[PDB]
């Protein structure tokens, strides 16, 4: 809500909190039967390297 | 009328400590030991004379059957309720905790003189009708900070700071004791006194003595107590506060600490900032806003002065400005005298040896000075305190402060 | 009658179904650093006898450091397969938030859950974060920043509190956290991991394919 | 090598000195302590005696009739209702804090006084109409009118002739000429809000015009718009703003408005959230639909910048007098006002006081007015010299204002 | 009392008993139940700091006659301080394990929690709970935080740590003095907390805690190595020489990890090569590299 | 079915919903922000729903809501309550405009001075759409608003609002109408009986409240 900038004021991992928690416990590694994400988005400023 | 309501019908009480503040001899005498049982003489016979009170009465009537059939017409758990309106064809409007409201009947023995909506009443439970009305209401928080006892000794505890003295004397002692010079030019006394300084200085003690050498009520306040989490539940209190304060006695306040309550009003980003920062702008408005004051006297004390708020710097509110500095080399001599009345002295020593040589120190410095080379005497097995416990005691009081300020660029 | 508790607010317990996920042979050839490891946390789980025969009160918390990638969380997680403890891992970034004096809570929400608990193991993910003090903050919101550690500190090495608690952390380096940390009875052992070298792209190119 | 502390040496000290009057003096000391105390439980004399009347009139009463208006009299509860339906009494009435009963009308009501949204006595059992009431009045909107003149005259607010001109414009000539507006073909403003540094004369320019109003005057505690509950301090607002549509032209004045909201952000998700609805509804009922007519606001100010630029606009807010340090004409008119009622001597001049007070309020001023005779008092006197008032100025002034320009004084003469 | 609790029976409101144990929800951390915590006598070597101790806690309570006699008032105040690792709070514990008294145990971040007010006014509620036990001592943990320093307003430092900060300043030196209860603070950081609760109005004793002397290492090597089982040939003087400047909470990690050498031979038996090899183990260094940092500094 | 009205707070909101409440008799039902907030639980949806519903019994009927921020706030969790049913009046608002399909004839019209404090992804397709900004007047815009007060006074023919425009910049309408409000007294104060140019001048100093002196530089 708003605007995500780098690591100043409230545009942090915020995200990423959640956003490497999924791709380990969503579907991959922790998983149930094939199930497929398919991401989309337009903004980032902010992302994980290991993505 | 010329009286309208005689102005509340309503006495003060006033302390009930200093019973008698004379034990003047301060040592081993047996004066002391004939004065005090002349107290004890006293107090039995004011006991023997109550048991006495309370023994030989033979009257019994117990209400001449009015009160009696009344103690049993109200009800045994009695409630308490709240008036919303007044219908007075003998059937009021009430209203409960939750709101429940009820037209309910004066059942009587009560005028309808001293009810208003907002005075809160006393209720029944089957009826749930009109007994009597709840008196005082105070909310038990503010009768916490009401002084019953005078804690310490008077003007001649402290160690000579006599030109302060007297400033404090003007606006609080001489008024209520003596005005008859006021009036002779019109002039109202001030108000509002500032105790500012470095610590360590007899801030505390001046309200202390004021509060033992008095004849009206006293109320403390200490700092963040008036601040609460309800976002009203803050400046709420500080109505009740004078509103106590204004019903009782021609009595002083002592708030202290406030620079837990003000600096600078600015406006920030913060919350919970602004119910700080609203309680404590109505302070200023109970303080020094609309129409009138009473005989209220406000005596507030910080360490720091600069980064208080310039609205309640300013007279109207505030009229004396006190500084406490630090001690010089001759009334510094009455603190080390004070506070060496009681305890065994050996000649060998000189007062004058710790004074002059050091200057810089604080007379609460002083008081941990007596104090540990009073601990040294029973260290190596002594009654009398000689010069070398002050020279171990002047040492480990004052490594407590660093070093220094710069090299000799200056000469 | 008393119900059976259930302690359940906060709950980061990886318990039966899922903790494990990985076998402890899985790991490529940290030999030095599995057997390491194991000396403080698995083996005086189990036989704790040893320790009482010669009288060593066995260390209380190990710290790890390597460069990012090296297996650091792996390793944390193949303890979590073949203990019998409660494995409790935090990262060190949801903490660090705004609402003033949350902070602190949140580390006090952790031990009061852990020392009510079985023998349990507290593996704060990273402190490549908050770690570090070095200066007198004469600032605002960086004494909060500091006082995190001094809550940590005093839940770590404060009071006895001793039974049965662990705590491992894993940094990037380590010269840049704060020396009150790394005195021995708080923070007993040292592990550095190194890349691979050779000999260990082999363990891990066999045991991947 | 240093300890001195042994059981047996613990006996050396208690017995050396005063062994005759040690314990001797001490407890006669403790148990008179323990008679403070056995005296008071003694006393409980406490007698928080009220509600009673004067026990000589209610006899007639508490004889049957309080035995008779127990069992016959009813604990009836007060409602209110939302409709009626035709042919029957189908009755719908709510509590707003209890449930929405469907009830009927008792013998003892006439059926076309039941009108909707009505005050409504009703009965606990089966519920039914009994007595309809009159309608229910705000309690603390009574609390906060004045009904009361503080005395301070024009003649008192001097040092500020034109500040009064731009404030007599708007309040008090449309309520006495209400003529040369319409004759002319203008409108008067009808929101005046006043700022500038403390202790100006804000709140005195406020109390003179309580006293030449004749006219509905409201003083407004500002924080009791603040509340506990959520949405009770935006309805506080509103029953000020119908009953002063009721009669005509009511003046309502409130003070420090800084409190009751200055600024409108959000970026920490909270804070502040129920000070802004409170503040929002008094915007919605200052502008919008249903313009208010003729009901004047007057607000005032120590710290203006912090203020909402929803409260800045025009048509809410329309004159913005301020308050300033009267140059010299202003000060010299004040030290009169301030100084005529007090002992003085009769040839002394306040020209040359003026003039050592350069950046001075009207509350230093007579500040410095009051000190002067407290000098008289640490002296034997009763009137005033001159040099009473010159050590009061270096007093109030000069013990703060400077310490380095005054002994460091040799650049400026 | 007032604001006491008490039973009320539901029959016709009438009362049935005064309820002690008054309305308190957060003394769970506060005077801890059970102290089978250290004893006494392990502390080893800081003599000249336990003895200034019995004089400001053991001596006014268990004999208050003498302040009587003497003619002066008693200290209630204690500051502990020093590097870190140099026995602050086994001196906290060892008095608790013997104190006869009651205990109140503060640590020092807690007084904060999230809502303003109500994050100060417990420890006016906690202080005049140890009224109830009227002798106590309460200790605190750490003072590196609240207490630090009254900093200026606007959207810097902090009022809330302030706001409590006061309290703490004004309960044991308010309008009313209290008596029979000592306060213990311990922390490193001397110069950084604030000067009025340095002032000795407040603290009457500063105490600090030295790195140990070599005389000093030896005794507190004997304590940890006390259970551990030497063999022969064996000199803790030589291994006391080894330590320029230790801590001396170190000397456990040399303790611990000699033994721990053995453990993974399947020995119970520790020689004082053991000891040797891990004396480069525990000491290490801040090993500042590319030299450049120094030179730029010579 | 969405019409949004945003900018700077003097630009004439409130006063271009007036005018369409005038002209057309199409069943206008005005409601404010902080009207929605009740002190008991859940009456605020009980307020939503039922005036939503009677807004539908009439067929033309079009609802304005004025201070939409005063609701349409950041949502934030919390645990004592608080903002725990304004959400719950909001969502009410937001399940109720996607209840019923796009057609006529309760179109709904709102208006706000913020808009970083409403919630842009939850209006974002079908809701509140359409973005009616209002700027501030250019220079004959503030002109001509100037000679829209003025018409019921008695203005001497030699003033140019044009010149006015020159001199007054960065003003709102509400301001515009301010000078023309406080122009007519100053007549009043010498009893003037019609107005000119410089009687504009010192209104126009008199709105941002400023005096002038002999400064002593200027000759
Ligand atoms: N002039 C004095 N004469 C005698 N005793 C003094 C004097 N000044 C200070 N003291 C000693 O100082 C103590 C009182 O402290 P003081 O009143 O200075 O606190 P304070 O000024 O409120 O300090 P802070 O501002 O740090 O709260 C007393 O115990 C008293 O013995
Ligand atoms: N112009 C003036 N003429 C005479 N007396 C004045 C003047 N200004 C102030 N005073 C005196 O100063 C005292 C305090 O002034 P007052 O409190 O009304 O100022 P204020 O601006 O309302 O303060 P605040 O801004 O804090 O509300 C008054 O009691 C009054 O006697
Ligand atoms: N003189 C000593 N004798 C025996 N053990 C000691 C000594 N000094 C420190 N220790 C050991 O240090 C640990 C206790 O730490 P300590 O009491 O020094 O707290 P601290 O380290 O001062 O606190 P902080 O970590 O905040 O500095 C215990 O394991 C204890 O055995
Ligand atoms: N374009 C315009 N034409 C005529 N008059 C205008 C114009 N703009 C503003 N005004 C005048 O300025 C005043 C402000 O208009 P309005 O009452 O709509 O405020 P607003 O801009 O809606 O304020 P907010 O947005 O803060 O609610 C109106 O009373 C109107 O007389
Ligand atoms: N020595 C190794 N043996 C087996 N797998 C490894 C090894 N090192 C890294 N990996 C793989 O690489 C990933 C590194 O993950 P992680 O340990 O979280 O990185 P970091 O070392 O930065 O914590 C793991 O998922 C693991 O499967
Ligand atoms: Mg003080
Ligand atoms: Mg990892
Ligand atoms: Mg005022
Ligand atoms: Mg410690
Ligand atoms: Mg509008």
């Amino acid at each position: 809500g708003g605007r995500r900038f780098s690591e100043g004021t409230s545009a942090d991992r915020e995200i990423q909190r959640t956003l490497m928690e999924l791709l380990n416990q969503m579907d991959g590694f922790d998983t149930l039967h094939r199930v497929k994400m398919i991401m989309a988005t337009n903004r980032p400023d902010t992302l994980d390297p290991a993505l | 009328p010329t009286r309208v309501g005689k102005k509340k019908k309503k006495t003060k009480g006033p302390d009930a400590a200093s019973k008698l503040p004379l034990v003047t001899p301060h040592t081993q005498c047996r004066l002391k030991l004939l004065k005090l049982e002349r107290i004890k003489d006293y107090l039995l016979m004011e006991e023997e004379f109550i048991r006495n009170q309370e023994q030989m009465k033979p009257l019994e009537e117990k209400q001449e059957e009015e009160r009696s059939k009344v103690d049993d017409l109200r009800g045994t758990p009695m409630s308490v309720g709240t008036l919303e309106e007044i219908i007075d064809d003998n059937h009021a409007i009430v209203s409960t905790s939750v709101g429940s409201e009820h037209y309910v009947s004066i059942l009587s023995f009560v005028d309808k003189d001293l009810l208003e909506p907002g005075c809160s009443v006393l209720l029944n439970h089957k009826v749930h009708a009109v007994i009597g009305v709840l008196m005082d209401d105070t909310d038990p928080l503010v009768t916490v900070m009401k002084v019953e006892k005078a804690p310490q000794e008077t003007y001649a505890d402290i160690g000579g700071l006599d030109n302060q003295i007297q400033e404090i004397k003007e606006s609080v002692e001489l008024p209520l004791t003596h005005p008859e010079y006021y009036e002779e030019m019109g002039i109202k006394p001030p108000k509002g006194v500032i105790l500012y300084g470095p610590p360590g200085t007899g801030k505390t003690l001046l309200a202390k003595a004021v509060a033992n050498q008095t004849s009206a009520t006293f109320l403390r306040v200490v700092g963040s107590e008036l601040i609460q989490k309800y976002l009203g539940d803050g400046p709420k209190l500080v109505r009740e506060l004078f509103r106590v304060a204004e019903e009782h006695a021609p009595s002083i306040v002592f708030i202290d600490e406030i620079d837990a309550i003000g600096t600078k009003r600015y406006d920030s980003n913060s919350g919970g900032e602004r119910e700080i920062q609203r309680t404590m702008l109505e302070l200023l408005n109970q303080l020094d806003g609309f129409d009138s004051r009473g005989d209220v006297k406000v005596i507030m004390a910080t360490n720091r002065i600069e980064t208080l708020d310039p609205a309640l710097i300013r007279p109207g509110r505030i009229d004396r400005k006190i500084e406490f500095p630090l001690p010089d080399e001759k009334t510094k001599k009455r603190i080390f005298q004070i506070h060496t009345s009681r305890m065994t002295l050996a000649d060998d020593v000189t007062l004058d040896d710790l004074i002059m040589a050091k200057d810089d120190l604080s007379g609460a410095d002083i008081k941990a000075i007596c104090t540990e080379a009073g601990l040294m005497a029973l260290r190596e097995r002594r009654m009398k305190v000689t010069n070398e416990d002050f020279k171990k005691s002047k040492e480990n009081v004052l490594y407590k402060k660093q070093e220094g300020t710069p090299e000799g660029l200056y000469l | 009658d008393v119900l059976p508790p259930e302690a359940d607010s906060s709950i980061m317990m990886l318990t039966s179904d899922q903790k494990p996920d990985v076998m402890y042979a899985d790991i490529g050839g940290m030999d030095i650093q599995k057997q390491e490891v194991r000396e403080a946390v698995e083996l005086p789980l189990t036989h704790f006898e040893l320790y009482k025969q010669i009288g060593i009160d066995p260390p209380r918390g190990v710290l790890m450091y390597g460069p990012p990638g090296c297996g650091k969380t792996m390793l944390a997680k193949a303890v979590a397969h073949h203990t019998t403890a409660a494995f409790i891992r935090v990262v060190g970034s949801e903490f660090v938030q705004k609402y003033l004096g949350e902070g602190p809570r949140m580390v006090r929400d952790v031990f009061r859950l852990a020392k009510e608990n079985a023998p349990a193991i507290i593996f704060i993910d990273e402190i490549d974060a908050i770690a570090t003090k070095r200066f007198d903050a004469q600032t605002g919101a960086d004494r909060e920043v500091q006082r995190i550690l001094l809550e940590l500190l005093n839940q770590m090495d404060g009071f006895d509190q001793n039974v049965n608690v662990k705590v491992i952390m894993a940094t990037n380096r380590a010269d840049t956290l704060d020396p009150a940390l790394l005195r021995p009875g708080r923070l007993d052992r040292k592990i550095e991991f190194p890349l691979p070298d050779r000999r260990q792209k082999r363990l891990i190119f066999s045991t991947i394919t | 090598p240093i300890r001195a502390l042994d059981e047996g040496d613990i006996a050396l000290l208690k017995t050396y000195g005063q062994s005759t009057y040690s314990r001797q003096i001490k407890q006669v000391e403790d148990d008179i302590q323990q008679l403070l105390k056995k005296i008071n439980e003694l006393t409980g004399i406490k007698e928080s005696d009220t509600g009673l009347a004067p026990p000589a009139l209610w006899d007639l009463a508490a004889d049957k009739q309080t035995l008779q208006s127990e069992q016959p009299l009813q604990v009836a509860r007060c409602t209110k209702i939302i409709n009626a339906d035709s042919e029957d009494p189908k009755y719908i009435i709510n509590v707003k804090q209890f449930a929405k009963f469907v009830v009927d009308l008792s013998d003892q009501v006439a059926p076309t006084d039941i009108e909707e949204g009505m005050r409504v006595g009703v009965d606990r059992n089966k519920y039914q109409i009994h007595i309809p009431l009159p309608p229910k009045i705000d309690p603390t909107v009574t609390m906060m009118q004045v009904e009361e003149k503080p005395d301070v005259t024009y003649s008192d607010v001097g040092g500020c002739k034109e500040q009064i001109e731009k404030l007599r414009e708007v309040v008090e000539t449309p309520l006495l000429h209400p003529e040369r507006f319409v004759n002319l073909g203008i409108e008067p403003p009808k929101g005046v809000l006043l700022f500038g540094p403390p202790g100006t004369g804000k709140t005195l320019c406020a109390r003179a015009v309580a006293n030449r109003t004749d006219a509905c005057f409201i003083r407004v505690i500002g924080s009791e718009l603040v509340q506990k509950y959520v949405g009770e301090g935006a309805r506080m607002v509103r029953e000020l703003f119908e009953m002063a549509r009721t009669k005509k032209a009511c003046l309502i004045f409130f003070d420090e408005i800084d409190a009751i909201g200055g600024a409108r952000f959000d970026d920490g998700a909270g804070g502040d959230n129920e000070v802004q609805r409170t503040m929002l509804e008094l915007i919605n009922q200052l502008d919008g639909f249903d313009p208010r007519g003729n009901i004047k606001v007057l607000m005032a100010t120590n710290r203006p910048d912090t203020l909402d630029p929803a409260l800045m606009r025009p048509g809410r807010l329309d004159r913005k007098i301020e308050f300033s340090l009267p140059d010299l004409e202003g000060r010299t008119h004040i030290f009169k006002i301030h100084a005529r009622s007090m002992s003085v001597e009769r040839d002394i001049r306040f020209e040359l006081l003026a003039r050592l007070c350069p950046n001075s309020t009207g509350a230093e001023i007579r500040s410095v007015c009051t000190e002067a005779g407290m000098f008289a008092i640490r002296a034997r006197r009763k009137i005033a010299t001159e040099k009473d008032f010159l050590e009061a100025v270096n007093k109030v002034i000069k013990s703060y204002a400077k310490f380095s320009a005054t002994p460091r004084y040799m650049t400026y003469n | 009392t007032p604001n006491c609790r008490v039973a009320l029976r539901n029959d016709s409101y009438t009362l049935h008993k005064i309820l002690p144990n008054k309305v308190d929800p957060l003394v769970s951390l506060m005077m801890v139940e059970k102290v089978p915590d250290s004893t006494y006598e392990m502390i080893g070597g800081l003599d000249k700091q336990i003895k200034e101790i019995k004089e400001v806690i053991e001596l006014p309570v268990k004999h208050p006659e003498l302040f009587e006699a003497l003619g002066i008032a008693q200290p209630k105040g204690v500051l502990l301080y020093g590097p870190p690792g140099t026995g602050k709070t086994l001196l906290a514990r060892a008095v608790a394990h013997h104190t006869d008294c009651t205990f109140i145990r503060v640590s020092g971040s807690e007084l904060v929690q999230k809502f303003i007010g109500e994050g100060a006014r417990m420890v006016r509620e906690l202080f005049v709970m140890a009224r109830e036990h009227a002798p106590s001592i309460i200790f605190m943990d750490e003072i590196d935080s609240i207490g630090s320093s009254r900093l200026e307003g606007g959207s810097g430092g902090d009022s809330e740590v302030q706001r409590t900060m006061l309290e703490l300043l004004n309960q044991l030196d308010g309008f009313e003095a209290t008596k029979n209860i000592k306060v213990i603070m311990a922390t490193n950081r001397i110069d950084i907390l604030d000067s009025a609760l340095l002032r000795p109005g407040r603290i009457d004793r500063k105490i600090e805690f030295p790195p140990p002397n070599e005389e000093a290492r030896l005794d507190i090597l004997k304590i940890h190595s006390r259970k551990m089982n030497l063999t022969r040939g064996i000199n803790l003087r030589k291994i006391a020489e080894l330590m320029p400047g230790a801590s001396g909470a170190e000397v456990k990690g040399v303790c611990t990890e000699a033994g721990m050498y053995a453990l993974r031979e399947r020995r119970v038996h520790v020689t004082q090569e053991d000891f040797e090899m891990a004396v480069a183990k525990v000491m290490q260094k801040d090993s500042e590299k590319n030299m450049s940092i120094k030179k730029l500094w010579k | 079915k969405g019409v949004l009205m945003y900018g700077p707070p003097g630009t004439g909101k409130t006063l271009l919903a007036r005018a369409c409440a005038a002209q057309t008799k199409a069943t206008f039902l005005k409601l404010a922000g902080p009207q929605l907030v009740q002190m008991f639980i859940g009456d605020g949806a009980k307020l939503v729903r039922d005036a939503f519903a009677l807004a539908k019994e009439k067929a033309p009927s079009i609802i304005f809501i004025d201070e939409l921020d005063a609701i349409g706030t950041k949502r934030f969790d919390s645990e004592k309550a608080g903002d725990r049913e304004v959400q719950r009046t909001m969502l009410e608002l937001l399940n109720q405009l996607d209840g019923f399909q796009p057609n006529t004839q309760v179109k709904v019209i709102a208006a706000t001075n913020r808009v970083d404090i409403l919630d842009p992804a939850l209006l974002r397709s079908g809701r509140l759409d359409r973005k009616i900004e209002f700027p501030m007047p250019n220079e004959e815009a503030r002109a001509r608003i100037m000679q829209i007060h003025s018409r019921k006074m008695n203005v001497s023919p030699d003033v140019n609002y044009e010149e006015l425009a020159r001199c007054t910049d960065d003003f709102n309408g509400a301001q515009c109408k301010a000078v023309c409000v406080e122009a007519g007294m100053i007549a009043l104060r010498r009893g003037a009986t019609e107005l000119t140019h410089e009687d504009y001048m010192e209104g126009i100093l008199e709105v941002q409240a400023k005096k002038k002196a002999n400064l002593q530089y200027y000759a």
